[PDB]
RNA sequence: AAGGGCACCACCAGGAGUGGAGCCUGCGGCUUAAUUUGACCAACACGGGAAACCUCACCCGGCCCGGACACGGACAGGAUUGACAGAUUGAUAGCUCUUUCUCGAUUCCGUGGGUGGUGGUGCAUGGCCGUUCUUAGUUGGUGGAGCGAUUUGUCUGGUUAAUUCCGAUAACGAACGAGACUCUGGCAUGCUAACUAGUUACGCGACCCCCGAGCGGUCGGCGUCCCCCAACUUCUUAGAGGGACAAGUGGCGUUCAGCCACCCGAGAUUGAGCAAUAACAGGUCUGUGAUGCCCUUAGAUGUCCGGGGCUGCACGCGCGCUACACUGACUGGCUCAGCGUGUGCCUACCCUACGCCGGCAGGCGCGGGUAACCCGUUGAACCCCAUUCGUGAUGGGGAUCGGGGAUUGCAAUUAUUCCCCAUGAACGAGGAAUUCCCAGUAAGUGCGGGUCAUAAGCUUGCGUUGAUUAAGUCCCUGCCCUUUGUACACACCGCC
């Protein structure tokens, strides 16, 4: 439940109403147009999903941008999303609505910290 | 490859899209008075364009 | 009014065209004694007077480079047409040209001499 | 037209400006013309102040410029026209002169 | 340089009406500036003076921001033979009004 | 370097012998077995692709599609 | 080592601090595919270096040649080029593949030869600039001396900020630097001018007293350069000039050079800029179509495009900002600035009055301004006057973090910025150490400009408020001149 009301009902959520749904950053970047690669990716989770087996997961589809925000139609997706290195899938869960492709493939490691060089004499 | 991303990215604004009229450096440009001269070709050419010291 | 650009940027344009103009004499006559420029602009047209030794050298046949230096600058800067002239002058004591001096010296190192 | 004109002129220096609004109105004057007062506006200074090394080592000593424009406002009217009457600019190079009109 | 026949005349002309010739250095440029109707790119017209250049036909002259090509004695005869013109027509520096 | 990847194959064209695709029969009759691009910037000179599932104007690019 | 003089990048007497806390920012270290790199008084809010793309030079991948010219093959019976569909691709890169159309001599191949590179080399270099050193020192000719390296000139002394000058004098005659010089601030009721600056007077007005004044008080309300339909330049502007010279008085002084006190004066030392010889293996080849040599140059170290990074964290350090509060905080009212900017060749991107909507960040239409004409009389902060708070980690502090709302952009996630409501952490004046400073100075305080599509904790300036201490010294840290010792000369960070 994005903002009470269920998936089902956000799968025919048009754009226009949409917009009143997502968070104010959601909302001025629906406003604007949406360019020709998000659509072209868009089309391409479309065919993904119905070329898709019945109760089985699709398959990867990779992309560099990650700036896409989350629409309710790309649930269940399998989204392989660059980090600067290699492609990361990722679920689309229920709960990474307003949240952009981005966030959920970090672009570095976590630091193990060992220790000091010549440093900080 | 073709002219559809050759120059495709935007370069209508920020730093990429301005350079010096001399030099043609991405660096420590002076946009005053609309002068678009680098800090470098400006300290060569002051006197040529006018700009001399007084204090 | 609102084609014409305030007074402070007509001014900084004015010694942008100086600087460019005369960087241009430097790197095109330099082996024909170049001095300095002096222009002489008026709301009718533009006078360019550049000032040089060997008026002869800068000037082609029957003053074909010159000629070539005018519609270089009337294509370069945008000039109306014929609103520009190029008047060659002869300085006088050049000895006391810094310019013309160094430009001697270093066609003399150009030319192998200690 | 009946004519009353305004004329500007502006340099970087101070003498040739001073000469310029000198002999002009001596000349209105033996042409029997009056003259609005000279009016000097206040001097318009251009200041840039930029590093003087160009690498950034060193004492952080900044070099400051300026550019001193001075403009000098003085009216030509005359009871018949003026256009006819006086043409001659007499304009050394350096310094720019616009003419306009009461209507301009 | 695979620019085409439909412009090389077209420079080539321009540069023979008239002694000289400049141009900004932009390979970027969308349209060079003069023979604005011929929808010509500044890389083009730039290549194809660099080939003049390396045969010696044109000598260049380079500012901050600009080239100033100068057609030589030899690019005379070379523009003539190429578009096919008797030798009575000369560039605008060449002769004036003589 | 050792790029992980080979060399990307460059394409090499096909050197297409004499085109000769229009054929005339009994002493002559055009027999046009190519299609024509009707637009202005195609014009009526040039022939069509022959694809298995569409038709290809050179100039034009326009695609008819016969389904 | 001695003698003399000098400096808040030294001290004294103080002031403000830093170092103690949080945050911003730059170095190192750690991690990373990558955290691009230089720089270690004279690096560390520096490279005008406040990077989402670009910047980018780092990494992961994908294109193009933007490989001229010459030679030889190749070819109009096709050298070769673009491209719809599908797959393939992050990509609607005909990049590749299946598939055919299409350009036509511009190309393609190979051989030399270009070319380019924020690639390397500042220990090859130019130029720039920093430092030695902003101290007062430096040199030629001729002459004197010494075999000569060299020395005199260039000094015992007195004086100065100053080898500044007076004085002696184997020196004389010079030259640079200092000085002199330019800008700046301070006085000019002296001159010129003012509708793009004002003032005064007057006429319309508007409001209060109108008891009764009435040439009463206020107006940044309207007008008198609308052309006959007022004068004036003090206030403002900017030009020409003047004005200050240790000039006058007393004292000290070889009564010379000068020094102290004082009257009159606006001012009896306004701050800057330029700034000698010689030098550094000081920094920049990442400013340059400044550049030598070397490396690469088609699977590119060229170039373009997509993304990430340059911010990344056990930690150390530098410059800053915020504070630790009652000399305060909050709320309301009252009241004064000055620099300086504002719509663009590429280049799109301006300052904004006023009206309306919204609580705010913002949006919606009318205009002005290319500018002493509009923003703007720049109604700024600090401060001032009144309210509340009450010595508590408290109404100080706002770091961290949640949610929501707008702005710019192609794109705001690793939060651009802004706004609102939430949380209120350390911090209760900071060890050893250490920075800067003598009058509109420090410090408090805001405002412009730079960077800016969006932006300042930085910087350059500007203004407002506004001091304590001192008119000395060499004690430390150093410098200049003379003498002296030296076994140093890459010069005591020496040599041994
Ligand atoms: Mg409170
Ligand atoms: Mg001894």
């Amino acid at each position: 439940t994005y903002r009470g009301v269920d998936l089902d009902q956000l799968l025919d959520m048009s754009y226009e109403q949409l917009m009143q749904l997502y968070s104010a950053r959601q909302r001025r970047r629906l406003n604007r147009g949406l360019r020709r690669k998000q659509h072209s990716l868009l089309k391409r989770l479309r065919k993904a999903k119905k070329e898709a087996p019945p109760m089985e997961k699709p398959e990867v589809v990779k992309t560099h941008l990650r700036d896409m925000i989350i629409l309710p139609e790309m649930v269940g997706s399998m989204v392989g999303v660059y980090n600067g290195k290699t492609f990361n899938q990722v679920e689309i869960k229920p709960e990474m609505i307003g949240h952009y492709l981005g966030e959920f493939s970090i672009t570095y490691k976590p630091v193990k910290h060992g220790r000091p060089g010549i440093g900080a004499t | 490859g073709h002219q559809q991303l050759y120059w495709s990215h935007p370069r209508k604004f920020g730093q990429g899209s301005r350079s010096c009229r001399v030099c043609s450096n991405r660096h420590g440009l002076i946009r005053k008075y609309g002068l678009n001269m680098c800090r470098q070709c400006f300290r060569q050419y002051a006197k040529d364009i006018g700009f001399i010291k007084l204090d | 009014m609102a084609v014409q650009i305030s007074k402070k940027r007509k001014f900084v344009a004015d010694g942008i065209f100086k600087a460019e103009l005369n960087e241009f004499l430097t790197r095109e006559l330099a082996e024909d004694g170049y001095s300095g420029v002096e222009v002489r602009v008026t709301p009718t047209r533009t006078e360019i007077i550049i000032l040089a030794t060997r008026t002869q050298n800068v000037l082609g046949e029957k003053g074909r480079r010159i000629r070539e230096l005018t519609a270089v600058v009337q294509k370069r800067f945008g000039f109306p047409e014929g609103s520009v002239e190029l008047y060659a002058e002869k300085v006088a004591t050049r000895g006391l040209c810094a310019i013309a001096q160094a430009e001697s010296l270093r066609y003399k190192l150009l030319g192998g001499l200690a | 037209a009946i004519h009353r004109i305004r004329i500007t002129l502006t340099s970087r220096n101070v003498k040739s400006l001073e000469k310029v609004c000198a002999d002009l109105i001596r000349g209105a004057k033996e042409k029997n013309l009056k003259v609005k007062g000279p009016v000097r506006m206040p001097t318009k200074t251009l200041r840039i102040t930029t590093r003087k090394t160009p690498c950034g080592e060193g004492s952080k000593t900044w070099d400051r410029f300026q550019m001193r424009i001075h403009k000098r406002l003085i009216d030509l009217h005359s009871p018949s026209e003026i256009v006819k009457q006086i043409t001659s600019i007499s304009i050394e190079p350096g310094v720019e002169v616009e003419v306009t009109i009461a209507d301009a | 340089m695979l620019m085409p026949k439909k412009n090389r005349i077209a420079i080539y002309e321009l540069l023979f009406k008239e002694g000289v010739m400049v141009a900004k250095k932009d390979v970027h440029m969308p349209k060079h500036p003069e023979l604005a109707d011929k929808n010509v790119p500044n890389l083009h017209v730039m290549k194809a003076m660099q080939s003049l250049k390396s045969r010696g036909y044109v000598k260049e002259q380079f500012a901050w921001r600009h080239f100033y090509w100068y057609l030589t004695n030899e690019g005379i005869q070379y523009l003539r033979d190429y578009l096919h013109l008797p030798p009575e027509i000369v560039p605008a520096t060449l002769r004036r009004s003589r | 370097y050792t790029t992980p990847k080979k060399n990307k194959h460059k394409r090499k064209k096909v050197k297409l012998a004499v085109l000769k695709y229009y054929k005339v029969d009994e002493n002559g009759k055009i027999s046009r077995l190519r299609r024509e691009c009707p637009s202005d910037e195609c014009g009526a000179g040039v022939f069509m692709a022959s694809h298995f599932d569409r038709h290809y104007c050179g100039k034009c690019c326009l695609t008819y599609c016969f389904n």
